[PDB]
């Protein structure tokens, strides 16, 4: 599940950061798929009148 | 029956692939909704809690 | 992003490959059926393929 960690809870202490870091992360989102079309009669019968 | 199914394209493969994709995506849902922090914290002995 | 394109392409390839399937008929090419069997009893085969 991950490395174990514990934090020393106590009602008269506070832990505050003193330095920061500007990170940058990438998120990837699909938008649209390939606009496909299909010919019914051609695909089902080719070039036959029957 | 196994021979006679062979004349129907790849219906079985399509169905199996769809169901496998389903099975993958549920566990993906679980991992996404639950596992959001990678530091398993340890419960402190409850004494004060204000 | 690659998954969407891959899935669409694979689906289309499966759809195209489905044409090479006799579906229990004498042949998988309708032109062969037309050139081999006269209309009075070729309609059964045509209907199966359709
Ligand atoms: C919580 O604060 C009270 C102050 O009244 C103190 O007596 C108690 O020891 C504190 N709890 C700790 C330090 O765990
Ligand atoms: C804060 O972090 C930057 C990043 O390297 C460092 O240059 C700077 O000295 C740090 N300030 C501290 C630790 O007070």
């Amino acid at each position: 599940l991950g490395a174990e960690n514990s934090v020393a809870y106590s009602n008269n202490s506070i832990a505050i950061p003193t330095n920061f870091t500007i990170s940058v992360t990438t998120e990837i989102l699909p938008v649209s798929m390939t606009k496909t079309s299909v010919d019914c009669t051609m695909y089902i019968c080719g070039d036959s009148t029957e | 029956c196994s021979n006679l199914l062979l004349q129907y394209g790849s219906f079985c493969t399509q169905l199996n692939r769809a169901l496998t994709g389903i099975a993958v995506e549920q566990d993906k849902n679980t991992q996404e909704v639950f596992a959001q922090v990678k530091q398993i914290y340890k419960t402190p002995p409850i004494k004060d809690f204000g | 992003l690659q998954d969407v394109v891959n899935q669409n392409a694979q689906a289309l390839n499966t759809l195209v490959k489905q044409l090479s399937s006799n579906f229990g008929a004498i042949s998988s090419v309708l032109n062969d059926i037309l050139s081999r069997l006269d209309p009075p009893e070729a309609e059964v085969q045509i209907d199966r393929l359709i």
